[PDB]
């Protein structure tokens, strides 16, 4: 039935200043209708990207979204401490709108 | 057999309010969006407001926004302009005009029917 | 002063002859969108002379010709009558601001 | 800044009902579609329900259809969710969110709803 | 002509909930663009159809949402 979103890896253990590459794969093409959200511990999700690559306001340059079709990625060039959170992708080509299970980026 | 007629015009002090009416006859009222246009003394025409054929959507001139509210009764075949927080700059003659058709946001706007006009004056 | 299309302050003519009224504008109104012509007989209802491109039912004597080149448009009145003297306006939709722009107006006088 | 504040959460038994509210500030409330989403603690996100401008278009996740009712009061700048016939698996944090034309561009801090015997 | 409905005041799209056939989009599209207009929900925005060629649709050159 509904579109399943697979996020990998499930967990990413990393140090500040490093680089993180998160992957989101859709079971079939959602073209470019893919959003990225950040959720910090004890906080609500925060929109990062829409239309897969477009940046929401106030999102730092170190964040970039890319991809199309079934494969999308979120890249953080140099992790700041505030960058440590759970990250979700979400498709809107089709109904129902669905989310990935999330990737947690946490300390080693 | 077809005309628009304005009423409700008069003299009013600043800060006060007025309601202008436009009675439509001879044509189908609800099939066409309607406009208010005004001519100030010593000046030319200025477009005031527009309302959609069904009364759902309305656009205003930046000058009148929040002060002026355009409405319509398609059952009574009349148009209404509510002028609130009136200013001396709002002194003018007001005409109700009829849009040639139903597209609100379109670049082809032209008004093929006008009324007698009513005189709204605002003095110190 | 709101933005307005620019017309001459006045135009003059002789009966049974021809007079032209000019409407000047810029891209994003004329050279983008169509131009309309109204005539306002002082004291009465303004009338639609021309629009998109031309011209009305009813008072369409011809006599009234709509011409447009790029940023400049013009209305031609032929077979002038004493009854023809009225303020004459041009109007065009401007593309930004998004809205309906009126000319400064031109008073015609028949001699 | 654009803010959303949820209320009305709490603990109820199975079969019970709750009414959640969300109040918006920092934007013209009536100019946006509004949504409810949820998150099972420790788990992912799930869209729950939504309502367009002027209440003209309304929809629900399949799992809550017939049980949940969404509404808005533009005058009060509020969004509401009537939750009936509650189930254990409805237990989750409920978020109020502003619509982003496919996405959800602003989120409240959420309110906990617990369905437990 | 066809295109996304746009709020003339804010420059932004009209959001819808039910993809495809959508009576909300339908009515808003006709009201804005006229009785002949059609409309449906595509990627959660109202997409109007059968518009007059001069109809103004999204995006507004000047105004982002």
């Amino acid at each position: 039935s509904e579109i399943v979103l697979t996020q990998s890896p499930a967990t990413l253990s990393v140090s500040p200043g490093e680089r993180a590459t998160l992957s989101c794969r859709a079971s079939q093409s959602v073209r470019s209708y893919l959003a990225w959200y950040q959720q910090k511990p004890g906080q609500a999700p925060r929109l990062l990207f829409s239309d897969a690559s477009n940046r929401a306001t106030g999102i730092p340059a170190r964040f970039t979204g890319s991809g199309s079709g079934t494969d999308f990625t979120l890249t953080i060039s140099s992790l700041e401490p505030e960058d440590f959170a759970i990250y979700y992708c979400q498709q809107y080509r089709y109904s129902p709108r669905t989310f990935g299970q999330g990737t947690k980026v946490e300390i080693k | 057999q077809v005309n628009l007629r304005e009423s409700g015009g008069g003299l009013v002090q600043p800060g006060g309010s007025l309601r202008l009416s436009c009675a439509a006859s001879g044509f189908s009222f609800g099939s066409y969006g309607m406009h208010w246009v005004r001519q100030a003394p010593g000046k030319g025409l200025e477009w005031v407001a527009v309302i959609s054929y069904g009364g759902g959507n309305k656009y205003y001139a930046d000058s009148v926004k929040g002060r002026f509210t355009i409405s319509r009764d398609n059952s009574k075949n009349t148009l209404y302009l509510q002028m609130n927080s009136l200013r001396a700059e709002d002194t003018a003659v007001y005409y109700c005009a009829k849009d040639a058709r139903d597209c609100l946001l379109c670049a082809d706007w032209h008004f093929d029917l006008w009324g007698r006009g009513t005189l709204v004056t605002v003095s110190s | 002063s709101n933005f307005m299309l620019t017309q001459p302050h006045s135009a003059s003519g002789t009966p049974g002859q021809r007079v032209t009224i000019s409407c000047s504008g810029s891209s994003s109104n004329i050279g983008s969108n169509t131009v309309n012509w109204y005539r306002h007989l002082p004291g009465s209802a303004p009338e639609l002379l021309i629009g998109s491109h031309n011209q009305r039912p009813s008072g369409v004597p011809d006599r009234f010709s709509a011409s447009k080149s790029d940023t400049s448009a013009s209305l031609a009145i032929s077979g002038l009558q004493s009854e023809d003297e009225a303020d004459y306006y041009c109007a065009a939709w401007d593309d930004s601001l998004i809205g309906y722009v009126f000319g400064t107006g031109t008073k015609l006088t028949v001699l | 800044e654009v803010q959303l504040v949820e209320s009305g959460g709490g603990l109820v038994q199975p079969g019970g009902s709750l009414r959640l509210s969300c109040t918006g500030s920092g934007f013209t409330f009536d100019n946006y579609a509004m949504h409810w989403l949820r998150q099972v603690p420790g788990e992912g996100l799930e869209w729950v329900s939504g309502i367009s401008r002027s209440s003209g278009d309304i929809d629900y996740a399949d799992s809550v259809k017939g049980r949940f009712t969404i509404s808005r009061d533009d005058a009060k700048k509020t969004l509401s969710l009537q939750m009936n016939s509650l189930r254990a698996e409805d237990t989750a944090v409920y978020y109020c969110a502003r619509g982003g034309f496919g996405s959800f561009d602003t989120w409240g801090q959420g309110t906990m709803v617990t369905v437990s015997s | 002509k066809e295109g996304y409905l746009v709020d003339k005041n804010t420059g932004c799209k009209y959001e819808c909930l039910k993809l495809g056939d959508n009576d909300y989009c339908l009515r808003e599209c006709k009201q804005q663009y006229g009785k002949g207009a059609g409309g449906y929900c595509y990627a959660f925005a109202c997409w109007c159809t059968h518009l007059y060629e001069q109809a103004i649709v999204w995006p507004l050159p000047n105004k982002r949402c």
